[PDB]
């Protein structure tokens, strides 16, 4: 690789162009850089947002794994891409209906949690009577202090 | 093999078998196989050991460290005092955290053999523990990496400034 | 990059296989396979290609709203729960040339065949590239379609990483 | 420590007076001879440190690093005979000098009393270390890697000269034996916050701390196989050492001097473990994981408890291993595909069985599975931070789970998967390579029987 | 549940083998009398975990709902447990109904075959464990608290009624779908289908959120 | 109710209002890129059949890749509005964050332990 | 093997895995029936349910409205 | 559930509060009311290491089954009837509760027909 | 090596892919893979239980095991 | 275990079983076009039959090439590693 | 949509080569060339037993008795539960039966 074949600066005039398109074996119509702001891009150039996964799967690809070709133009963000990471795939449910759905689900949900918690079910029933003072002692009460008593009638 | 003032351990009541069926007691019989294959051999080899070990004996002793004057009394700088004072002190500093882990097994021995009635039959255990932290906290808490005994007594003179001082006024 | 009628015929198939999806008994899927079968012959012979692209633009649309979200996946399709399960196995050929000697000389026959098929690699490999570059327009090969052998006793071009390719279940 | 030193010196003379052809064996086994030795240093008093003479000393502290750094040695020589193999015989001499007079100036570091000594050998290391990166690296990128190795050491350490030489004026002495008993209390003025940090800076640079990191990437990517190794393993624990051993003098100021280190290196530890997540090149990666790890250590020297000094000297024992080994698995693909970029070669696991085994222990305790010695030491450290402040377990949870994805993306990107197809020089692993591996994971997982030789003083 | 739950998965796995590592129930079906064994497995496995009275999972589940029922506790969180019971039944009647029921959906070369004795006596085992297990724990291990025993009819007997109402409204959902009419997805079947979109969002939020950070912010 | 792309959930190819307007222009194009990808493809089959070839077939895009990831950002780097914000609130933003944070919470607990109100009964490991 | 593939016809099967089947799904039915003779209160109620509403004032201690 | 329509959707202020019930005296319309006899002294069950939860009014029966349970090993099929005597004596003991609850719940509707007499 | 049954065997009469091909006659459509699928509806696969019958399998025999087992039950109890 | 005779004979019986196709009229070599007379659409439903009788899927651009029963066969033998 | 003449050749002289290719996988009958009732179903499970289970626990008794047993609170034991009406083994103690129940 010599230093022509590398990445170079953000290109500024269309013969620029035409020769940064050539590098990166690709049609000078398909061509086009990250916006020269100055954030590192050069003149790598701008390809779709798609994640490795959305490649056509029975394609002969020379990198199966990767569904790359060599020689081809790799994403910046290709790493990000791969098929273990980000998916770009299309769903059967839009973006946004499906926040609405999930978001709406759990919202309602936690609503409910905190209903059932101000209004919780129980038996009509009185408390539960232990003898000995309520168990002072077995709970750990000073033996040489006294509790006063706690007494249980019979109904 | 080891002290029982130390280590206490309360004496030991197992309830007789009293059994209310017919039916042998698996145990029982799988007891006395464990005594007959696992045991007995077992003891045989030990005692074989023990015959070795008879023959030769010899003796390992506990180091005592005679007591020289602590950080109190060394003059500022004066390093030959300061380091033997500094070095007594780090002994009793490994020695003082050894007694917080006899009493902290203490407390867990007792807590398993009380089972369910722990909470109330180990009222003298968790209060033993429950002093000696207090007193090892005083001592050794908040001194830092590079504790020594200059920060230690630096640490408790503040100490006893604060409770004359609440003292004083009450 | 694919015709009209490429297009129609990948979604007369997509349609079939979430509408299989969708009714799972054979008798139930063999009547709708049925009907939908008949809506793509009712406009089978239109011939203003406008109206027949617009139809195919409708149907896709219609397809997506009734897809099955959970499509059935034949086991070693893409996406499917086998696919590439067995890639672990595959090990290519040329590491049998570092195998020890003392490991070759446990299959003695299959390694003098091996030998042979390098013999008639190494043999054929010039013929392959003069009739590459013979054969290639003078700009480049504008596709990737690759030619057969013409005279008896070649080989077609690129041939070795097809033919001693992995099998399918390795081991 | 002249039972180290001579026998250490003597092995310069056994490597130029060797034959021809016996240059890696004879200085192999007589630098594994030396490093069986160096467990004499293991006699440690539960009080006292091992007090040799007025110039030598060693403490629980220094053990631990002197065994690691004496163990180094071979493997450095192990490592490196192949990518020397057509080097002329003058210059393999030549390296293998190098990497003795970096082991005679280490075990000199970590050994020394007075701490003006310790500087001179603390800064004497960068002279064969920047030797070896520049002359023997393979990338044009290797003498700016020198430059910036060499100026951001510099430029902490001459400053570092300043505030020792003036203590020594105002003190009398530099002895650290000495300082332990004449230490006075640091005071709030602008004199002593300027005199902090000279003393820390220095120590800062070589960890690295975060935002003073810049160099060591360039520093491994460019560095052989050795001189990662010896980098990763020992170098930056020169900077933990160093704190570890100044801060004595420097409470109680450290108490609110330290808060913006912390806020750097808490929240450095997730950046630079994010930035492992999206590296492409496989040595890359492996340098900015020890920004990330090392990131604890400073972290743990800087709020001074005993659990945090504990926990600090088991991670820069373990994380000398463990890194040590992930630059050595990194090399010998590169040796291979001649390549560092990390998607280069996939699928290895299904051409290199055993390799791959070493790849998931590496792996293992650079994400710290318990017991590792790798998790001991990280735990400590989240304890004691815990007591610190209760809100940094958020922090230090979070880059547990950042340290997995990426120690577990790099096992599964270069071992798993599809092999690349048209790599097919992919040699079955060598000998050389497997006991390479050995000789890291094996007394990394032993420690783990015998945690407290590497837990420091504070033990 | 560990005895009816892990032979619940051998089950499966004996269909899958059987059907050339095929794992969806749609192209299953018929192998009730195909599979005698693994059909006898998989319904007392089946019936385990619904409850059915007395056998293993019945020995748990009975008392952690009656407990419920009778405990001072979250009214929300009392019915979502047991709508919860009521669709165990339903998708337990699921597998039943698609992978044994009805005529076969899979290939025409025939492979079927669970008659190797590693498979049999496996199955075997946990099998006998899912009708007796629970019975001989329960009646073995001491007792740690005080089961509460009395309570109204209907709170007595409510997982046993919502089970079986679920088995009832399963049957009348699966036979619904052999009928020629073709029907269109609600959003509540595609949030069924597609786990909530939990994985599908936050499995790709989440993800590109901080790897994006990490190349563009921390590393740029 | 019609397809909403977003960033993470793109537009189905047989959705797309332009995959059906194929003009003579667009074949043209899809013609060219074809080119490319057979020409690349050649170049490749040529070294990964060679018998003769043992290594590794280098790929100038994967270079390409690599060094514009890393060597290659900073030549390209202008401190502008956009770089100086960003930097200055990811950089600089998170470490006031978390001094304050700490710096709060530990000004609190001091003051608590300074008056016995902090519960350290049992406290004697730090 | 003992058990040949066949094509679009049901499959061979063996003596053996019918019989085991059977006996099985008897057992668990068998299971049930005995369980459910002996161990009825389990799934119908152990103890009566009483009604609060005919307790008497007297046996509660309610006294009347003028006390 | 009945009751807790009444509380949550009927009136409050006749329904018993299951969390701070008992509201009135033990001995309001109980003359000489007797006190609940416990069997069981405190050292017997701390011997027989019964759960504090277990420890209650009718722990006699518990101790009485659990030494069954030992003493007939391995039948566990044995002390039925000491489990069901166990079991019988929590059964009066819930419904004890369930009367305090109903005694209660008819008091409170006492004091406001009551605290009607003296405004109507 | 395989021998195929007979594929003039596979008849789509008395099955419910009968009743499809007569749905579908009424509009004038017709299924041409109907023979494809017979043999799911033919032979050993022709009656399935339905699901009370899957759920009662075993059911007649531990009926008559728990009849002779409670019936011996009662006679010891008589002695 | 499949092999080649056993491939053409289940390719021949699914076809067989086709209503379109006259079965004595039905060859190894019959055009599916040019010898049978079917259309395209005819021809996307053989081919699913074929997937549903080997049990996986042939993709579009290879399944749209195979016009002959032979060919069918060509291509599941070549999938499977079918030598003999 | 069919094969050209020319793909129909290509694939056919390629499925040439394949078939020949794995034909030539099959290893021939001396490959590999290597270097040089009830009663025994008892053996098996009575030397397993004797190495995996016998020994081991010579090993683990013998470490439990003289090394771990020796030393305080190694094993700790709950206390037995002692029931009204038990006698005790180490004093001959005899716990008294509760109090006569009410008719229940
Ligand atoms: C406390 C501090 C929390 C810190 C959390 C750190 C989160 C790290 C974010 C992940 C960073 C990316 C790492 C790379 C992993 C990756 O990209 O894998 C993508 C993977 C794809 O998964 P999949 O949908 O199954 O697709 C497979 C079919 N092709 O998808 C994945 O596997 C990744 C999915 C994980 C996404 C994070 C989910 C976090 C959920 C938190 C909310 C719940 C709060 C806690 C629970 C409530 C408590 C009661
Ligand atoms: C505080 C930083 C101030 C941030 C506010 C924005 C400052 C700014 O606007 O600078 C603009 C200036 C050029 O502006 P502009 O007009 O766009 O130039 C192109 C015109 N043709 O840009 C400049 O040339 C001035 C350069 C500004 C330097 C910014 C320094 C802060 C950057 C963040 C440092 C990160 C520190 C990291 C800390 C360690 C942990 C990572
Ligand atoms: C036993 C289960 C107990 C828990 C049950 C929880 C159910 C709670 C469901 C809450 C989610 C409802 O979420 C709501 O769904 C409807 C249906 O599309 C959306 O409805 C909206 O979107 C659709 C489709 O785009 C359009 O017709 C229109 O824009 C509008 O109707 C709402 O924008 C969304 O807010
Ligand atoms: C009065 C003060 C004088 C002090 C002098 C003390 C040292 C005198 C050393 C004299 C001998 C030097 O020996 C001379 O150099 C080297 C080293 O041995 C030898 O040759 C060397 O070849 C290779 C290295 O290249 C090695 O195998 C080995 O070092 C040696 O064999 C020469 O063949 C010999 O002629
Ligand atoms: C981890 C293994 C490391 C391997 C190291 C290999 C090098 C070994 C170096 C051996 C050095 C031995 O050095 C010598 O040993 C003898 C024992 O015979 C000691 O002999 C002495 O030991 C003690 C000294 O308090 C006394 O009992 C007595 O005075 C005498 O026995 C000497 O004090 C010591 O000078
Ligand atoms: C990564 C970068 C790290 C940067 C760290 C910055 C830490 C800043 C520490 C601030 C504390 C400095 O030290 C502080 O300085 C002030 C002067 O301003 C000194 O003030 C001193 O002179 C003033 C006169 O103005 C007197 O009123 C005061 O009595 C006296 O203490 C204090 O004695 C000292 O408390
Ligand atoms: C303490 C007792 C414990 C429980 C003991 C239970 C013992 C029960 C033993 C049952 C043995 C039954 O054995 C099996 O019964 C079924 C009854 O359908 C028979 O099956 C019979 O009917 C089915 C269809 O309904 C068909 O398979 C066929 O018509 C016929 O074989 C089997 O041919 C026979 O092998
Ligand atoms: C009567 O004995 C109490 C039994 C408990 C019945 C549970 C009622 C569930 C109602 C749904 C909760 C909605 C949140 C307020």
């Amino acid at each position: 690789i010599t230093k022509d074949m590398l990445p170079g600066p953000y290109p500024k005039t269309p013969e620029e162009r035409a020769a940064a398109a050539k590098k990166y074996n690709m049609r000078v119509e398909d061509y086009e850089p990250y916006p020269d702001d100055g954030t590192g891009y050069g003149d790598y150039p701008k390809l779709p947002d798609r994640s490795q996964q959305e490649r056509d799967p029975w394609y002969d690809w020379d990198h199966p794994d990767l569904r790359l070709n060599w020689g081809e133009p790799m994403h910046w963000d290709l790493d990000m891409y791969i098929r273990n990471r980000v998916d770009t795939s299309p769903t059967p449910v839009n973006w946004n209906l499906m926040c609405k759905h999930l978001f709406g689900f759990v919202a309602f949900m936690l609503f409910m949690f905190w209903v059932g918690e101000t209004y919780p079910a129980y038996q009509p029933v009185g408390p539960k009577q232990y003898p000995y003072n309520n168990l002072y002692l077995e709970r750990g009460g000073d033996p040489n202090k006294e509790p006063e008593p706690v007494v249980h009638y019979e109904i | 093999s080891w002290d029982k003032d130390v280590y206490p351990e309360p004496p030991r009541r197992t309830p007789a078998p009293s059994p209310q069926t017919s039916l042998p007691n698996p145990i029982t019989y799988l007891t006395k196989a464990f005594d007959l294959l696992v045991d007995r051999p077992v003891t045989l080899v030990r005692e074989f050991i023990e015959r070795q070990h008879a023959k030769n004996k010899y003796y390992y002793y506990h180091r005592e460290f005679r007591r020289v004057p602590d950080i109190t009394e060394c003059q500022e700088k004066d390093v030959l005092c300061m380091f033997e004072a500094e070095m007594q002190w780090r002994r009793d500093y490994k020695v003082d955290q050894e007694i917080v882990n006899i009493i902290q097994e203490r407390l867990k021995a007792c807590q398993q053999r009380e089972g369910e009635s722990h909470r109330q039959n180990c009222a003298k255990e968790l209060e033993q523990f429950t002093q000696v932290v207090k007193a090892y906290q005083d001592r050794y808490h908040d001194l830092g990496a590079h504790y020594s005994a200059r920060k230690c007594l630096a640490k408790q003179k503040q100490r006893m400034l604060a409770e004359r001082k609440a003292a004083k006024e009450a | 990059y694919l015709t009209h009628q490429q297009k129609v015929l990948r979604l007369y198939k997509r349609a079939l296989r979430h509408l299989e999806s969708w009714c799972i008994h054979r008798d139930k899927y063999r009547y709708f396979a049925c009907l939908l079968r008949a809506r793509f012959d009712e406009h089978k012979n239109e011939k203003d290609m406008v109206k027949a692209t617009q139809l195919l633009r409708e149907a896709e649309e219609e397809f997506w709203h009734g897809q099955h979200p959970q499509p059935y996946i034949f086991p070693e399709s893409p996406g499917g729960t086998s696919y590439e399960r067995y890639e672990c196995y595959k090990v290519p050929e040329w590491c049998l040339d570092d195998w020890h000697p003392s490991e070759k000389a446990m299959y003695p026959d299959y390694f003098a065949k091996r030998e042979q098929w390098k013999k008639l690699r190494r043999e054929s490999w010039e013929r392959e590239v003069k009739q590459l570059q013979e054969e290639t327009p003078v700009g480049g090969p504008r596709t990737e379609a690759l030619p057969p052998a013409r005279k008896q006793g070649d080989l077609p071009p690129l041939w070795w990483h097809i033919v001693t390719r992995p099998r399918e279940r390795p081991m | 420590m002249l039972k180290y030193i001579i026998p250490t010196i003597m092995l310069m003379p056994l490597t130029w007076l060797s034959k021809n052809n016996m240059i890696w064996v004879n200085s192999t086994a007589h630098s594994l001879l030396i490093s069986f030795t160096s467990l004499l240093l293991m006699n440690q008093f539960g009080d006292n440190s091992l007090n040799f003479s007025l110039l030598f000393f060693s403490d629980s502290l220094s053990t631990p690093l002197l065994i690691l750094t004496m163990w180094l040695l071979p493997l450095m020589l192990m490592a490196s005979q192949h990518h020397l193999s057509k080097e002329n015989l003058t210059r393999k001499k030549l390296f293998i000098t190098m990497l003795i007079s970096l082991q005679l100036f280490l075990i000199m570091t970590f050994t020394a009393m007075e701490l003006i000594l310790f500087y001179i050998l603390f800064e004497a290391t960068l002279v064969p270390t920047l030797i070896i990166i520049t002359r023997w690296g393979n990338q044009t990128e290797r003498l700016n890697a020198g430059l910036y190795f060499l100026f951001y050491t510099l430029a902490g350490s001459l400053p570092l000269l300043v505030a020792l030489i003036y203590i020594q004026n105002t003190v009398g002495s530099l002895n650290f034996l000495m300082l332990q008993y004449w230490v006075q209390p640091v005071h709030n003025s602008w004199s002593n916050v300027f005199m902090w940090l000279a003393c820390m800076m220095a120590f800062m640079v070589k960890m690295p701390l975060y935002g003073l990191h810049l160099w060591l990437p360039k520093a491994h990517v460019e560095a052989p196989i050795a001189g990662s190794m010896v980098l990763a393993a020992v170098l930056l624990k020169l900077g933990g050492y160093g704190m570890l051993r100044i801060t004595l003098i420097l409470n109680p100021m450290t108490d609110f001097m330290a808060y913006p280190f912390i806020m750097l290196s808490l929240w450095g530890m997730i950046m630079t473990s994010s930035i492992c997540l999206r590296q492409t090149d496989l040595k890359s990666l492996i340098a900015y994981s020890s920004v990330s790890h090392m990131a604890l250590v400073i972290v743990a020297i800087l709020i001074q408890t005993p659990w945090s000094y504990m926990g600090a000297t088991a991670l820069m024992i373990a994380h000398g291993l463990t890194s040590s080994m992930l630059f050595c698995l990194a090399n010998s693909n590169y040796e291979r595909i001649h390549s560092r970029t990390m998607i280069l070669a996939r699928g290895l696991q299904t051409l290199l069985p055993l390799m791959a085994t070493w790849w998931l222990l590496a792996s293992l305790t650079n994400l710290a599975l318990p017991p590792t010695i790798n998790l001991i030491g990280e735990l400590f450290v989240v304890m004691s931070t815990f007591s610190w402040s209760n809100i940094t377990i958020i922090l230090m949870g979070v880059n547990m789970v950042i340290t997995a994805l990426y120690s577990l993306y790099m096992l599964i990107m270069t071992q798993r998967g599809k092999y690349t197809y048209h790599i097919n020089n992919i040699s079955p692993s060598f000998t050389r390579e497997n006991a390479l591996m050995s000789l890291h994971i094996l007394p990394l997982l032993l420690l783990t029987l015998n945690p407290k030789i590497i837990l420091g003083p504070l033990y | 549940h560990a005895f009816f739950k892990a032979m619940l998965f051998m089950c499966s796995g004996s269909i899958i083998h059987s059907l050339n590592d095929e794992q969806d129930i749609r192209k299953m079906g018929g192998l009730f009398k195909a599979m005698p064994f693994t059909t006898t497995a998989l319904i007392v496995g089946s019936l385990a975990l619904t409850g059915m009275p007395f056998l293993t999972g019945f020995y748990s589940k009975d008392l952690i709902i009656e407990a419920a029922n009778t405990s001072y506790t979250n009214a929300w969180a009392l019915l979502m447990t047991l709508i919860a019971t009521s669709f165990t039944a339903i998708y337990s009647t699921r597998i039943i109904f698609f992978a044994l029921l009805g005529q076969p959906r899979f290939p025409t070369l025939v492979n079927i075959n669970e008659n190797n004795p590693l498979l049999i006596n496996s199955i075997k085992r946990l099998l006998i464990g899912s009708l007796f297990a629970g019975y001989i724990i329960s009646n073995n291990i001491p007792p740690t608290t005080i089961p509460q025993m009395t309570m109204p009819y209907y709170l007595k007997t409510t997982a046993l009624i919502v089970t079986i109402l679920g088995f009832i409204l399963a049957l009348e959902i699966s036979n619904m779908t052999k009928n020629l009419k073709y029907h269109y997805p609600s959003n509540a079947f595609k949030f069924s289908t597609l786990l909530g979109y939990f994985p599908t969002i936050m499995h790709r939020l989440a993800p590109y959120m901080n790897l994006s950070m990490s190349q563009k912010s921390a590393s740029s | 109710p019609k397809y909403e792309a977003s960033r993470l959930s793109s537009l189905p190819t047989t959705l797309d209002p332009a995959e059906y307007d194929i003009s003579s222009e667009t074949r043209k194009a899809q013609a060219e890129r074809l080119a490319i990808r057979s020409r690349l493809k050649r170049e490749y089959q040529l070294q990964y059949y060679d018998p003769s070839r043992r290594g590794v077939i280098e790929d100038p895009a994967l270079v390409r890749w690599t060094y514009a990831r890393s060597a290659n950002i900073y030549p390209n780097f202008r401190p502008n509005t956009k770089t100086s914000l960003l930097g200055a609130l990811f950089g600089i933003g998170p470490l006031v964050f978390w001094y304050y944070v700490f710096k709060t919470d530990r000004d609190r607990k001091e003051k608590l332990i300074q008056e016995g109100k902090l519960d350290r009964t049992f406290n004697i490991s730090y | 093997a003992h058990i040949e593939p066949r094509y679009r016809q049901f499959p061979q099967l063996t003596r053996s895995q019918v019989i085991q089947a059977e006996f099985f799904s008897a057992t668990m039915w068998f299971w049930i029936l005995w369980r459910f003779w002996h161990d009825s209160d389990a799934v119908l109620g152990h103890f009566p349910y009483p009604d609060p509403s005919q307790w008497t004032d007297e046996e509660l201690g309610i006294p009347p409205d003028d006390e | 559930g009945a009751h807790l329509a009444r509380r949550y959707l009927g009136d409050a202020s006749v329904e018993p509060d299951p969390l701070r019930m008992p509201t009135f005296p033990p001995d309001y319309g109980f003359p000489e009311r007797k006190e609940r006899e416990m069997v069981a002294t405190q050292q017997e069950m701390n011997d027989a290491q019964l759960v504090l939860q277990q420890r209650d009014y009718c722990a006699h029966y518990l101790i009485r089954f659990l030494k069954c349970k030992r003493d007939s090993f391995p039948n566990f099929l044995a002390c039925k009837h000491e489990r069901h005597d166990w079991d019988y004596c929590e059964h009066l003991d819930y419904v004890k509760r369930m009367k305090e609850f109903e005694r209660e719940r008819r008091l409170l509707q006492r004091k406001k027909r009551r605290e009607q007499r003296e405004a109507d | 090596k395989m021998e195929l049954p007979d594929y003039k065997q596979w008849k789509i009469e008395g099955t419910p892919l009968e009743t499809v091909q007569e749905k579908l006659a009424a509009r004038g459509l017709r299924d041409p893979w109907g023979r494809n699928e017979a043999w799911r509806y033919m032979g050993g696969f022709a009656n399935n239980v339905s699901f009370v019958g899957a759920l009662l399998k075993g059911f007649k025999w531990g009926f008559a095991a728990f009849v002779v087992a409670i019936g011996a039950e009662y006679y010891l109890e008589s002695q | 275990p499949l092999t080649l005779e056993g491939i053409k004979d289940r390719v021949l019986y699914v076809l067989k079983l086709y209503d379109k196709i006259d079965p004595e009229k039905l060859s190894v070599n019959s055009h599916f076009m040019k010898d049978l007379g079917l259309d395209s659409l005819d021809q996307v439903e053989i081919i699913m039959a074929m997937e549903d009788e080997f049990g996986f899927e042939i993709p579009d651009i290879d399944a749209e090439k195979l016009m002959c029963p032979q060919e069918i066969v060509d291509y599941i033998a070549d999938k499977k590693d079918v030598y003999e | 949509s069919g094969y050209t003449p020319e793909e129909k050749l290509r694939l056919q002289q390629l499925r040439e080569l394949r078939r020949r290719w794995l034909k030539d996988q099959e290893l021939s009958p001396r490959e590999p060339v290597l270097p040089p009732n009830v009663i025994y179903k008892t053996y098996r499970h009575s030397i397993f037993a004797f190495t995996h289970v016998l020994i081991p626990v010579w090993i683990i008794h013998y470490y439990l008795k003289y090394h771990v047993t020796t030393k305080p609170y190694t094993i700790v034991e709950k206390k037995p539960r002692i029931f009204p009406g038990d006698t005790i083994l180490e004093t001959g103690e005899v716990i008294p039966p509760m109090k006569e129940f009410p008719d229940q």
